[PDB]
RNA sequence: GACUUAAUGUCACGGUACCCAAUUUUCUGCCCCG
RNA sequence: GGGGCAGAAAAUUGG
C-alpha cells in the first residue's frame, strides 16, 4: 500500500537523522522534508489519518524541536512553538484509541518526552504536578524498558526527581549500560541514600567533562545537580562546584588570542558555586596560615578565569564578516565544532603569576557574586606578602550610579552633583580602601573590577568624614580588565612622536603646529590604511578622533577615521607596529561602549585591543570633556613623560569638588588604562 | 468643596482591552500588555454586547504626570505658591506597594519651601497627590477623599439597547522587524476603537480643598495623550441578504455545470469583482461587451443561459433585487459567494497551515522579583524648554501597499484559535487598510517605525528594541524618540482598489510552476494625506532634521520615505510636501498653550493659515538648517540608494496581457495590455485616462533570471540558508532585497495615431490544410515599429555596500538586456516585445558609465534536385495537375528523455543568431484583418469584404507566427515529427485512424518529438525565435488596367476541405501531410477578372491588395542551446538549396506565395568562455553542421550502409526527403521553357469554367467505375502525377 | 449608582504585518466536392 | 448550389 511507502520513506528520513554522522545544515534539510511530506499526507487524508501518522508527526516535529539553536540570551520561541504543536499533535493522537500495545505506549513515550522538555524550557506554562500526573500515568502503562530505549531511563530519573519512589525499578536502572554515570549518581543519591557511589560516579562525570565542549547537555544538567544539592542543604556541592569548576578551565584552556566562549545560561551560576565554597572552605578555622591565604589566592584564580573571556552571543557570530583567512578558520572550526557538540548531545607573552608584581605594589580584585547578593574585594600585598578579603553590598551604588548615568546622558556637563554624590556613595559603601590595615599608606594600587564598577570612578573615592580626603592623594593608582592582559617587558628605547587627526571641528590647530611631532608619519586627515603603517615603536601615539559602539558586538565599535575606519577585529590584525608605545586616545569611553540596563556587563573597549597588540600603556577620557583639557594633558605629556598622572591631577584643580564641581568634574575624567 | 464634570474627546483611534480585576489580569498576557488601555466589559451572557469605560487611576497618572512636568517647568513654583518635592517611594515593611510600578525617570527640583508638608498643612502637590488622606489602599466610603476620581463611562449620544463589540472595535496585527535582515520577529494584537461615534466620555472629580484647584484646571489642559490617542479634556458646568445571494449563485454555478463550462466560474468571479471599478451603468446602460456579427451564441461567457435567460438580464435582475446594499458591497459579495462555492464544488478548501511561523510575543509585563529602582532627573535653572509643530502633506510618488488580515479574522471578539485548525483563506490574497468608510488609511506605527529605522541609519547606532525591560533604554534613538509624538491619517477618497497579479516560472522548462498565482491589492499614485509632527525639548536635533530634509522634494531631489511592505517590487516611495515649521515658547507662553489646548485636533486649520492669524505664543520659526549644512545627511542618509535610470527602446508589438479588463470592456478581444490608475492632485478626480506601463515584478524578473543564468544560481533545488550571490543580491526568506525596482512607463504615445493594433491568429490542421474548430484568436498589442519604437522609462535603485563583482554582474544583465536576449511581455517566440536599444541618462553615477560603455558573406546551397521528368520534362504544356498533394511518411518517432533545459547557458551548445532574406517568385497576399472595409467599396455593394496589406504606421510586414508555422511544418515534415495540430471529429472519428505514435506529445513523462523539442510544446518552452520581417528592397504592387483599386485582384470562390474524398471507403487511413504546388496559376485569375466580378456574388469572394514578384524582406531567427545536428536541419530548412523553394500566404492552390529564403549571416556566441564579442562563424563549420545534420537524418532512417565522408549529401537517397522536396520543387526557375498547368475539376458539366472536351468533372471521377478508389489515393499520394490522362 | 476603578509610583507614542516569486507556455487569417 | 471557426488545455497560491 501506498500510505505504507509513504511512512517508511519518512522514518527512513528520520533514522538517517538520527545516525551521529550527518551535519546540522543535512539534519536540517531532511527533517524539514519528512515533516513536508508528512503534513502533505495529514493534508490529504485529514480525518481518515491512523492514530501512528500523527505519532509519526509528533516525534518529526521533536527532531525538529532538537535542532533549533538558541540565538540570544533567552529560549527562541520556534521551539516553544514546536513542543507545543507536537503536545497538541500527540494529543490528538491520544484520543484517537484502539492501536496496539506498541503504539499506545510509543504515544505514551513521546508525550513524556515532549512533557519533559517543555517544562525545562518553560516553567509557568507546564507546572511540576501535570508532569507528575503525566508521568506516573506512562509508567502506569508500563513503558519500563530500560534495556532498550534511554527514553525510559530519562522518565525514571525525572520521576525520582520528583518523588515517585521507584526503589522497585532500582536493580535495572543500575544493570542498564545505555544509562550513563551522572543518572546512576543521581538515582543512589535520590532513591537509596547512598552516597559513596553517587560521589564516585559523579567523580567519573566531572572527568569525563574534560574533553567535551560547552554547548553539551551534560553541563547543564550538571550545574543544575550540583543547584539542587545546594537547595537541600548537602554536604557533598561544595567538592563538585571546584571539580566542575576545574574541568571548565581546562576546557577553556583550549582557547587563542581570539577570546571567546560560547554562551550557556548556567556558567555564572557555577563560578557563583565555586566561588561561595571556596569561601566557606576558607571561613572554615585552620590553624595553618598557609592554607588559608591558598584558599584566598584560588577566590583570585576563580574571579581572573571568569574576567578572562567575554562570551559572545551566536548570531554575533554568524554575522560578522570574514577577514585575513586564518582566523577565520580558527572561528569556523569553534563553531561548527559548538554546534555539532550541540546537536549530538541530543541525538542520542607567558601569562604571569598572582604574586609576580614588582615591589611596593598592592592589587585589588573585585568579585560581585549574584547569588549571595555580596561584592567581595581581595587584596594582595607584596612587601608583606598577605591576602586578605572583605565584603560590601553592591544595591544602592547601583541606584546612585543609574542616576548619574541618566543626568549625564541629559544633560553632560551639568551632572557634577549627582558625580559628586556617586564619589561620597563609593566612599561609604566600601570603607576598606581608606584604613591603613587592608591598603598601606602611600603605596601604588592596581585596580581589576569586574562589574558595572568598570564604570566607576574609583580613584576620586571621598572618605566618610567631615573634612573629607579624595583617595587619589595619597596614592597612584592604575587599572586593568583583567590579570590576564597584563604583561612585562616595556622597553620604549626610541624617541618618535606620532599623531593622528580626523576630526577638525576641534581646536587642535595650536597642537599641529609643534614642532615634536617632526615625522613623516605625522598628518591630519588620518585613514586606516595610514594607521597600519607605523614603522617601529613610537614613543607617544596620539589619536583624536571620534568613536561609535555597536552595542551587541564589541568586535565592531569603530573609530571615526577615513575609509570607513578601523574596527577591533582589524586592530587585533593590521596593527604590528605599536610595541611598547603609549597611547593617548581623545574619544571618550561613552562613545566606544554602549550604555548599560543590567547589573552585568562585558564589553571591552578598543583600549584592551591596544593592550593585546602591545601597547605599554592606554590614556584616556571616562566620559566627554572640553578640548582644551585633552590639549592640556598632551602638552604636558609631551614636556614630561617620567611624570605619573595623579600629581596632574592634583595640581590642576582635582580637589574642589565642595566649591566648584565643574572642575571635579573635568579633572577626573582620565584614567590609565594599563600596567607597568 | 465643588464636583467638576469633566468630558474627554478622542482625535484619534484608540485601543480597547478586556477587564479583568487583578489577579485573572496575571492569568492573561493580553490583559497585562493591556493596561492603559480603555476597558471592556460583557453585559448580560452569550458575549455579544456589553460597555467600555476608563479607569480612574489613568487619569490620575496623566494628571500627576502633567502636574509634576508643569512645576519642572516654572522650577518647582505655580502662580507664587512654592511646592516640594513630593514622595514615590513605599516601605514594604509598612504598607503594601500600590499595584502599579514605575519605571520612568521622575523629575524633581530644589525644594526652597523651607518647611516640611505635615497633615496639618502641605503644598498644593502634596494635597493633590493625597498623601495625607484617611483613606489609602483599601476602599471604604467615598468621604475622607481629599482628591477623587471617577470611572469615566462612553457618552452614548442616543438611548438604544446594549452595544456591541462589532460596531465599536476591529481587530489588527502589529509588528517588530529586524534592522539588519528586514524581517519580522513577532507580532501582536490589539482592538482599535472608532473616533467618529465613540470617542466621548464623561466623568466627575471631586476636590475637597480650595488651595490646589487652580494647579488641577492647569494640568487638564496639559494632558496630550491617553489610550494610544490623542485628546482634550474639557470642563462643563444583514444575514438575509447574503442567504439570498448565496441561493442566486448556486442558480448560476448550476446552470454553467449543466453547459460543462464549471471552470469559468472562477474567472467569472473576478470580472465581477471588476465591476466595481466602474458605475452601476454597465448593467443598467448594458455596456459589457457584444459578441462578433452574425452569431447565434453572443460572448464568451456574458450570454450562457441561465434558467432560460443570459446571464446579463439575470444580474439586472439580482441587482434590482438588492439595491439596498450599494453597487461595491454587492459586487464584492457576489465573487465571494461564487468562489466559495466554485471551491466547494472542486473539492478543496485552501487549508492554509504554516509551520513554525507564527511565533506570536507579548512583552512580559509582570515585574521579576527586584530592581525596584528610582531615578530622578534634575534640569539646570537656566534651561528654556519649547514645543516644535512640523506640518505638510505626503504624495504617493508609487502605488502603495499597507498590509492587513483577511476578514474573518479581524473580529473582536472571536480570536479564539488552536495551532492544530486550517484557517480557511478568502478570495483576496493580500488585502489593504482601510477605514471605517473606505478611505486609504496611513497608521501611526508604520510612520514611526520608518521614522526609528531612518533615525537610527542617520545616528549609525541604536539599539534592538527589547520588551521585558526594568530601565529605560539610554541610547540615542530612543531618548529622541521619547520625544517625538505624531498622527494618524486618512484620505478624502474613498474608490476601490486596483489589482494586480502574479505568478512565478519553472527555470527548467520556462512556463509556469504549479500553484504560483496570487492577486494583490494596491492603491492609487498621486494620492495625498496629512502629515503631522510635534517635538518637545531643549533644542532641535541636527538628526530630525536630517531626516525631514531626506524625506521631503524639490527640484532636482526627490523624496527618500518608504513606507509599507512591498517596498523591493518599488511599493511605498513617498514624498513630504508643504512643510511648514512653527514653534512655540513654554517657559512664557504656557497659559496660551494651555488656552489653545495645543492646537490638536485643529492641524488642518495651520495648513492654510496665513502669517497673521496665527494664536498667541505661536511663532514661525526661521533657524531650519539647509540641506548642504546638515552634517548627517550626505555622510549617512544620502549614500544610501543610488538611482538608476534608464531607457528602453522596443521596435515590435509589446503585449502585457490584462484577460479580466479585456471581459469587461467594449471591443470583445482576447488579449488586450496593461493600463494603471493615476490619481491627480489639482483636480480631485482620479484621471480622464489611464497610462500603459510594464509591471515592476516583470523587469525584477528580468534581471533576476539574467543574473541567474549567468552565475548558475538557478539549478539549485533548494535556497534555504543560502549565501549565494542570487540570494545576496535578490533577498531570500532570511533576508531583504538590496535592489529595488520601478515600473517602465510608455514616454512616447501621443506621438502616435492608433496607439493599439488589431492582430488576429490562427492553427493550420497538418491534415485537412485548413483552420482548426475553436483555434481563431485575437490579439490587442501596442504597435511598435522598426522606425516609430516605443521608447519605456524606467528607473531601479541600488543599496550601499555592494563589491565589484556584483556591479559587474548588473552591468552584464543590462548589456545581455541591450543585445536582445530577453524579450518584454508575452508571445516572444513570435516576435512580440524585441528590444531594440537602450540609452542610459546622465545623471547615473561614472562607473556605472564606464561598465556600460566598455561592454559594448552571399552563402549559398548550391543544391540541385532532379526533378519529376515524368510530368513536365517529357510533355511541356499537355498536362493537368491537381493543386495539393499528400505526403506519407511511416509511424516511428524518436522520442527525447534527456530534455535540454533553460536554466544555464550550457557549454557544448552552440546559441546566436541568423539574419535571413525573403524573395517572392510569384505575387504574394498577406491581408489586414484589422479592417474589412479596408479600402472601399463596402458601402457601394454589401457583403465584400477587401483588406490591404499587412502594416504597422505604414510599413509592410510579414508576421513572424507565419513564417514560425512555415518553418515549423517543415521541419516537422523533415524530420518525421508527430502531427502537432490535430483534430478529431465526424467522418468513427478521424483521430482513432491516425497511429497512435503520430498523436500530439502530451506531458514529459513520454518524452518529445524532435519538432516538440525545438519548437515548444504546452510544457515546455521552445528553443527558436521568429521575428517580424520588414520590407527592404524591390518594386511593388502589381498592376492591373481595369480595376477599381489600381493594385488589387478579386480572387475566386474558395471553401473548407473535403476529407471524404481523400479518405472514402472505411478501410482506409490518413495518408499524412498536405501539400502545395508551385505554379503561375494567378495569370488566369488576373485575366479572368470581368467575368469574377459578374457572374458570382459578392459576398463569396474577397478583394485584397498584392505583391509583384522581385520583392525583398528581411528578418531575424534568434536561438539558444542547439545541438549542431539541430542547426544543420535548421539551416537546411531554412535554405533547401537551389530550385526549392517554400509557400505562403493565401490563395496557395492558386499559385500565390513562392518564397526562396537566402541566408545572409549566421553569429554565435560563448558566454561561459570568458569574453568576446559575437563571431562570424564561416563557410567552412556551417558546412560540417550541414554534413552532421545529414548523417543524423542517416542514423535516424536505420540504413547505415551508405559511407560517412567530407562529400556533398544528395539529399535524395533517403525516400520521404525526396518526395518531399519533389513536392517543393520549383519548375520555373531556372529560365527553363515549361509551365505546368494545375487546376481543380469542374463538377458536373455545364458549369463555370469547363474546357469543351476535357472529361475533368467530379461526375467521371468519382464514380467507381473508372478509377477505383485505392488508384484514387495512390493518384494523391504520388507528388506530379497527371490527371487529365490520369497516367 | 449597582454593572465598573483604588490612590504617596503605569516609557505601551516600548514593537512597520514584515521577507521571497517575470500573467506566462504551444498555435500560418487560412480554405473545395454531395 | 453552398460558407465554417471566432478561442481550446493547464496554473488560482505556496514558503
Ligand atoms: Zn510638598
Ligand atoms: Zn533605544
Ligand atoms: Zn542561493
Ligand atoms: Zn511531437
Amino acid at each position: 500500500t501506498r500510505e505504507d511507502i509513504d511512512r517508511k520513506e519518512a522514518e527512513r528520513l528520520l533514522d538517517e537523522a538520527f545516525n551521529p554522522r550527518t551535519k546540522p545544515v543535512d539534519r536540517k534539510k531532511i527533517i524539514n522534508s519528512a515533516l513536508k511530506i508528512l503534513i502533505g499526507l495529514y493534508k490529504e487524508k485529514k480525518d481518515d489519518l491512523t492514530s501512528a501518522s500523527f505519532i509519526s508527526i509528533a516525534r518529526a516535529y521533536y527532531l525538529v524541536s532538537i535542532t533549533i539553536l538558541p540565538k540570544g540570551t533567552t529560549i527562541p520561541e520556534k521551539k516553544k512553538e514546536a513542543l507545543r504543536k507536537g503536545i497538541e499533535f500527540i494529543d490528538r493522537a491520544i484520543n484517537k484509541f484502539n492501536g496496539s500495545i506498541l503504539d499506545s505506549q510509543r504515544a505514551f513515550r513521546i508525550k513524556s518526552v515532549l512533557s519533559i522538555e517543555f517544562n525545562r524550557i518553560d516553567r509557568e506554562k507546564c507546572d511540576n504536578i501535570k508532569l507528575k500526573n503525566l508521568l506516573n500515568e506512562a509508567v502506569d502503562k508500563g513503558c519500563t524498558d530500560f534495556d532498550t530505549y534511554e527514553w525510559d531511563i530519562q522518565i525514571a530519573i525525572r520521576l525520582c526527581e520528583l518523588g515517585v519512589d521507584m526503589e522497585g525499578h532500582f536493580d535495572n536502572l543500575i544493570k542498564s549500560n545505555k544509562a550513563n554515570d551522572l543518572q546512576k549518581a543521581k538515582a543512589y543519591y535520590f532513591i537509596k541514600k547512598d552516597d559513596h557511589k553517587a560521589k564516585e560516579h559523579m567523580d567519573k562525570c566531572t572527568a569525563s567533562l574534560k574533553y567535551t565542549p560547552c554547548s553539551h547537555r551534560l553541563w547543564d544538567e550538571t550545574v543544575g545537580f550540583i543547584e539542587r544539592l545546594k537547595g537541600d542543604s548537602s554536604t557533598l556541592w561544595r567538592d563538585f562546584a571546584i571539580k566542575t569548576y576545574r574541568s571548565c578551565r581546562v576546557q577553556e584552556k583550549e582557547t587563542g588570542t581570539l577570546r571567546l566562549r560560547w554562551y550557556w545560561s548556567r556558567h555564572r551560576v557555577l563560578y557563583d558555586m565555586a566561588f561561595l565554597a571556596v569561601k566557606e572552605q576558607a571561613d572554615d578555622e585552620e590553624p595553618d596560615v598557609n592554607v588559608k591565604q591558598a584558599k584566598i589566592k584560588k577566590l583570585a584564580e576563580i574571579s581572573d578565569s571568569l574576567k578572562s573571556r567575554f562570551s559572545l552571543r551566536l548570531s554575533d557570530m554568524e554575522k560578522m564578516p570574514k577577514s585575513d583567512d586564518e582566523s577565520n578558520h580558527e572561528f569556523k572550526k569553534f563553531l561548527d565544532k559548538c554546534v555539532t557538540a550541540y546537536q549530538d548531545g541530543y541525538v542520542i607573552a607567558k601569562l604571569l603569576e598572582l604574586t609576580q608584581v614588582p615591589e611596593g605594589w598592592v592589587v585589588v580584585h573585585f568579585y560581585l557574586n549574584k547569588l549571595e547578593g555580596m561584592g567581595n574585594a581581595i587584596v594582595f600585598d607584596k612587601c608583606a606578602n598577605s591576602w586578605q578579603y572583605k565584603e560590601f553590598q553592591y544595591k544602592e551604588l547601583f541606584e546612585v550610579f543609574l542616576t548619574w548615568q541618566a543626568n549625564y546622558n541629559l544633560y553632560k556637563e551639568n551632572a557634577a552633583e549627582h558625580l559628586v554624590t556617586l564619589c561620597k556613595k563609593i566612599g561609604e559603601t566600601m570603607p576598606f580602601l581608606f584604613c591603613d590595615n587592608f591598603i598601606p599608606n602611600g603605596k601604588d594600587v592596581l585596580f581589576v573590577p569586574h562589574d558595572f564598577l568598570h564604570r566607576l570612578p574609583l580613584h576620586g573615592s571621598i572618605e566618610n568624614k567631615t573634612n573629607g580626603k579624595l583617595f587619589l592623594e595619597n596614592h597612584s593608582c592604575c587599572y586593568l580588565p583583567a590579570w590576564s592582559f597584563a604583561s612585562e617587558k616595556e622597553a620604549s628605547t626610541s624617541d618618535e612622536y606620532v599623531l593622528l587627526k580626523n576630526f577638525d571641528q576641534g581646536h587642535f590647530e595650536t597642537l599641529q603646529n609643534n614642532q615634536i611631532w617632526g615625522t613623516q608619519s605625522v598628518k591630519d586627515g588620518a585613514s586606516s590604511d595610514d594607521l597600519e603603517n607605523i614603522r617601529n615603536n613610537p614613543r607617544l601615539l596620539t589619536i583624536l578622533c571620534h568613536g561609535e559602539a555597536n552595542m551587541s558586538n564589541p568586535f565592531r565599535s569603530m573609530l571615526k577615521l577615513a575609509n570607513g575606519g578601523i574596527t577591533y577585529l582589524e586592530i587585533l590584525n593590521s596593527v604590528k607596529g605599536l610595541k611598547g608605545s603609549q597611547v593617548i586616545l581623545g574619544a571618550c569611553e561613552t562613545d566606544l561602549v554602549p550604555p548599560l540596563s543590567d547589573v552585568m556587563d562585558e564589553h571591552y573597549s578598543v583600549a584592551t585591543a591596544l593592550l593585546l597588540i602591545g601597547a605599554a600603556g592606554v590614556v584616556g577620557t571616562m566620559w566627554k570633556v572640553r578640548s582644551n583639557k585633552t590639549k592640556s594633558l598632551i602638552e604636558w605629556k609631551l614636556e614630561n613623560i617620567e611624570y605619573k598622572l595623579n600629581e596632574w591631577q592634583k595640581e590642576t584643580g582635582g580637589a574642589a569638588y565642595k566649591d566648584h564641581p565643574p572642575t571635579f568634574y573635568r579633572s577626573i575624567a582620565f584614567r590609565s588604562i594599563g600596567f607597568p | 468643596d465643588m464636583n467638576i464634570t469633566v468630558e474627554l474627546t478622542f482625535f484619534e483611534p484608540y485601543r480597547l482591552v478586556e477587564w479583568f480585576d487583578w489577579d485573572a489580569r496575571k492569568k492573561s498576557h493580553s490583559a497585562m500588555r493591556g493596561q492603559a488601555f480603555a476597558q471592556w466589559t460583557w453585559k448580560g451572557k452569550g458575549r455579544t454586547a456589553g460597555k467600555s469605560f476608563i479607569t480612574g487611576t489613568l487619569v490620575r497618572s496623566a494628571v500627576i504626570k502633567a502636574v509634576e512636568e508643569l512645576l519642572s517647568l516654572n522650577n518647582g513654583k505655580w502662580e507664587g505658591v512654592p511646592c516640594c518635592n513630593g514622595s514615590f517611594q513605599t516601605d514594604e515593611s509598612k504598607g503594601k506597594k500600590p499595584s502599579f510600578l514605575r519605571k520612568r525617570h521622575t523629575l524633581q527640583w530644589q525644594a526652597n519651601n523651607k518647611n516640611i508638608c505635615d497633615k496639618e498643612e502641605a503644598c498644593p502637590f502634596c494635597i493633590l497627590l493625597g498623601r495625607f488622606d484617611n483613606a489609602g489602599k483599601v476602599h471604604e466610603r467615598n468621604k475622607d477623599y481629599d482628591i477623587h476620581f471617577s470611572n469615566f463611562d462612553l457618552d452614548h449620544k442616543q438611548e438604544k439597547n446594549d452595544l456591541r463589540l462589532v460596531d465599536i472595535a476591529s481587530g489588527r496585527i502589529l509588528n517588530r522587524v529586524d534592522f539588519d535582515t528586514g524581517k519580522a520577529k513577532d507580532y501582536f494584537r490589539t482592538w482599535e476603537a472608532d473616533y467618529e461615534t465613540y470617542g466621548t466620555y464623561t466623568g466627575r472629580i471631586t476636590l475637597r480643598n480650595e488651595h490646589a484647584k487652580k494647579l488641577l484646571l492647569a494640568s487638564l489642559g496639559f494632558v496630550d495623550k491617553l489610550c494610544g490617542a490623542l485628546c482634550r479634556i474639557e470642563v462643563i458646568k444583514s444575514e438575509d441578504h447574503n442567504d439570498e445571494l448565496r441561493k442566486q449563485a448556486e442558480v448560476i454555478v448550476e446552470a454553467f455545470k449543466q453547459n460543462d463550462k464549471l471552470e469559468k466560474i472562477r474567472i467569472l468571479a473576478d470580472a465581477i469583482r471588476t465591476l466595481r471599478l466602474h458605475g452601476e451603468g454597465v448593467i443598467e446602460k448594458d455596456e459589457l461587451p457584444d459578441g462578433k456579427e452574425e452569431r447565434d451564441k453572443g460572448h464568451h461567457l456574458w450570454d450562457i443561459k441561465v434558467q432560460g435567460t443570459a446571464l446579463r438580464t439575470k444580474l439586472k435582475e439580482l441587482w434590482q433585487s438588492n439595491k439596498d446594499i450599494g453597487w461595491r458591497k454587492f459586487t464584492e459579495m457576489l465573487g465571494s459567494n461564487l468562489y466559495l462555492i466554485y471551491k466547494k464544488e472542486t473539492g478543496g478548501v485552501s487549508t492554509r497551515f504554516r509551520i513554525l511561523g507564527d511565533t506570536e510575543y507579548y512583552s512580559k509585563a509582570h515585574d521579576s522579583e527586584g530592581s525596584d529602582l528610582f531615578i530622578p532627573v534634575t534640569p539646570p535653572e537656566g534651561i528654556e524648554t519649547k514645543e516644535w509643530i512640523i506640518v505638510g502633506r505626503l504624495k504617493a510618488a508609487t502605488p502603495f501597499y499597507f498590509g492587513v488580515q483577511q476578514p474573518s479574522d479581524s473580529i473582536p471578539g472571536k480570536e479564539k484559535k488552536s495551532e492544530d485548525s486550517l484557517v480557511i483563506n478568502e478570495h483576496t490574497s493580500f488585502n489593504i487598510l482601510l477605514d471605517k468608510e473606505n478611505r486609504y488609511r496611513i497608521p501611526r506605527s508604520a510612520l514611526r517605525g520608518a521614522l526609528r529605522r531612518d533615525l537610527r541609519t542617520a545616528f549609525g547606532s541604536g539599539c534592538n528594541v527589547s520588551l521585558g525591560g526594568q530601565i529605560l533604554c539610554n541610547c540615542k534613538v530612543c531618548i529622541e524618540m521619547r520625544r517625538i509624538t505624531l498622527k494618524d491619517s486618512v484620505s478624502d477618497f474613498s474608490e476601490p482598489p486596483e489589482i494586480r497579479y502574479r505568478i512565478a516560472k519553472n527555470p527548467g522548462t520556462a512556463t509556469v510552476e504549479d500553484g504560483s498565482l496570487f492577486d494583490i491589492e494596491v492603491g492609487p499614485e498621486g494620492l495625498t494625506f496629512p502629515f503631522v509632527l510635534r517635538y518637545r525639548g531643549h533644542k532641535f536635533p541636527e538628526q530630525l532634521s536630517s531626516v525631514i530634509r531626506y524625506w521631503e522634494e524639490n527640484d532636482g531631489k526627490n523624496g527618500m520615505a518608504w513606507l509599507g511592505g512591498l517596498d523591493s517590487t518599488g511599493k511605498g516611495r513617498f514624498a513630504l510636501k508643504d512643510i511648514k515649521i512653527f514653534e512655540w515658547d513654554l517657559n512664557q507662553k504656557i497659559n496660551e498653550y494651555i488656552k489653545e489646548r495645543g492646537m490638536r485636533g485643529k492641524e488642518k486649520e495651520l495648513l492654510e493659515m496665513g502669517e497673521s492669524s496665527l494664536p498667541d505664543g505661536l511663532i514661525p520659526y526661521k533657524f531650519f538648517e539647509e540641506r548642504e549644512c546638515l552634517f548627517p545627511y550626505k555622510e549617512n542618509l544620502k549614500p544610501q540608494w543610488s538611482e538608476v535610470q534608464y531607457t528602453i527602446e522596443v521596435g515590435s508589438p509589446l503585449l502585457t496581457a490584462d484577460t479580466i479588463s479585456a471581459l469587461t470592456e467594449p471591443g470583445n478581444r482576447d488579449a488586450i495590455a496593461y493600463k494603471k490608475r493615476v490619481y491627480n492632485d489639482g483636480n480631485n478626480a482620479i484621471e480622464p485616462e489611464p497610462r500603459f506601463a510594464v509591471k515592476s515584478e516583470t523587469h525584477r524578473g528580468i534581471f533576476r533570471t539574467a543574473v541567474g543564468r549567468r552565475t548558475g544560481d538557478l539549478g539549485k533545488e533548494d535556497h534555504e540558508d543560502c549565501t549565494c550571490d542570487m540570494c545576496i543580491i535578490f533577498g531570500n526568506e532570511h533576508e531583504s532585497s538590496k535592489i529595488r525596482f520601478e515600473d517602465l512607463e510608455l514616454i512616447n504615445g501621443n506621438e502616435f495615431e492608433k496607439l493599439e493594433k488589431h492582430i488576429d491568429h490562427v492553427a493550420i490542421d497538418r491534415f485537412t490544410g485548413g483552420a482548426l474548430d475553436k483555434a481563431k484568436f485575437d490579439t490587442y498589442p501596442l504597435a511598435g515599429s522598426p522606425k516609430k519604437p516605443l521608447k519605456l522609462k524606467g528607473r531601479f535603485w541600488i543599496k550601499k555596500g555592494f563589491s565589484g563583482d556584483h556591479k559587474l554582474l548588473i552591468t552584464t544583465a543590462l548589456s545581455d538586456i541591450r543585445d536582445g536576449l530577453y524579450p518584454l511581455g508575452s508571445k516572444g517566440g513570435v516576435g512580440y516585445g524585441w528590444v531594440a536599444g537602450i540609452s542610459i541618462d546622465d545623471n547615473v553615477p561614472d562607473d556605472f558609465k564606464e561598465m556600460i560603455n566598455k561592454t559594448e558573406g552571399p552563402i549559398n546551397n548550391d543544391y540541385v534536385h532532379p526533378g519529376h521528368q515524368s510530368p513536365k520534362q517529357d510533355h511541356k504544356n499537355k498536362n493537368i495537375y491537381y493543386p495539393h498533394y499528400f505526403l506519407d511518411s511511416g509511424s516511428k518517432v524518436y522520442r527525447e528523455k534527456d530534455i535540454i533545459t533553460h536554466e544555464e547557458f550550457t557549454e557544448e551548445l552552440l546559441s546566436g543568431k541568423i539574419n535571413c532574406k525573403l524573395e517572392t517568385l510569384t505575387p504574394l497576399i498577406i491581408p489586414d484583418t484589422s479592417d474589412e472595409n479596408g479600402l472601399k467599396l463596402q458601402g457601394n455593394k454589401p457583403g465584400h469584404k477587401n483588406y490591404k496589406f499587412f502594416n504597422i504606421n505604414g510599413e509592410l510586414m510579414i508576421p513572424g507566427s507565419e513564417l514560425r508555422g512555415m518553418l515549423r511544418t517543415h521541419f516537422e515534415a523533415l524530420t518525421k515529427s508527430c502531427f502537432a495540430i490535430f483534430g478529431e471529429d465526424s467522418t468513427k472519428t478521424l483521430g482513432g485512424k491516425l497511429d497512435k505514435a503520430l498523436h500530439p506529445c502530451t506531458g514529459l513523462s513520454d518524452g518529445l518529438c524532435p519538432g516538440c523539442h525545438l519548437f515548444g510544446t504546452t510544457d515546455y518552452k521552445g528553443r527558436v525565435k521568429f521575428g517580424f520581417a520588414k520590407y527592404e528592397n524591390g518594386p511593388e504592387w502589381l498592376i492591373t488596367r481595369g480595376n477599381n483599386p489600381e493594385r488589387s485582384l478579386t480572387l475566386g470562390v474558395l471553401e473548407s476541405p473535403r476529407p471524404a474524398f481523400s479518405i472514402p471507403d472505411d478501410e482506409s487511413e490518413i495518408p499524412g501531410r498536405k501539400f502545395y504546388l508551385h505554379h503561375n496559376g494567378w495569370r488566369i485569375i488576373r485575366q479572368k477578372q470581368l467575368e469574377i466580378r459578374e457572374t458570382v456574388q459578392p459576398e463569396r469572394n474577397v478583394t485584397t491588395e498584392v505583391m509583384d514578384k522581385g520583392n525583398v524582406f528581411s528578418f531575424d531567427v534568434r536561438f539558444e542551446n542547439l545541438r549542431e545536428w539541430e542547426l544543420g536541419l535548421l539551416l537546411q530548412s531554412l535554405d533547401p538549396g537551389k530550385n526549392i523553394a517554400h509557400k505562403l500566404g493565401k490563395g496557395k492552390p492558386y499559385g500565390f506565395g513562392s518564397v526562396k529564403i537566402k541566408i545572409d549571416s549566421l553569429h554565435t556566441f560563448k558566454i561561459n568562455s570568458n569574453n568576446d564579442k559575437i563571431k562570424r562563424v564561416p563557410q567552412s563549420d556551417i558546412r560540417e553542421y550541414i554534413n552532421k545534420g545529414y548523417q543524423k537524418l542517416i542514423e535516424w532512417s536505420g540504413n547505415n550502409s551508405i559511407q560517412k565522408g567530407n562529400v556533398l549529401p544528395q539529399w535524395h537517397v533517403i525516400p520521404h526527403i525526396d518526395k518531399l522536396y519533389k513536392l517543393l520543387w520549383v519548375p520555373f526557375l531556372n529560365d527553363s521553357k515549361l509551365e505546368p498547368d494545375v487546376r481543380y475539376p469542374v463538377l458536373n458539366e455545364e458549369s463555370k469554367g469547363y474546357i469543351e472536351g476535357s472529361d475533368y468533372t467530379y461526375k467521371k471521377l468519382g464514380d467507381k467505375d473508372n478509377l477505383p478508389y485505392k488508384t484514387r489515393v495512390k493518384g494523391l499520394t504520388t507528388p506530379w502525377s497527371p490527371w487529365n490522362p490520369f497516367q
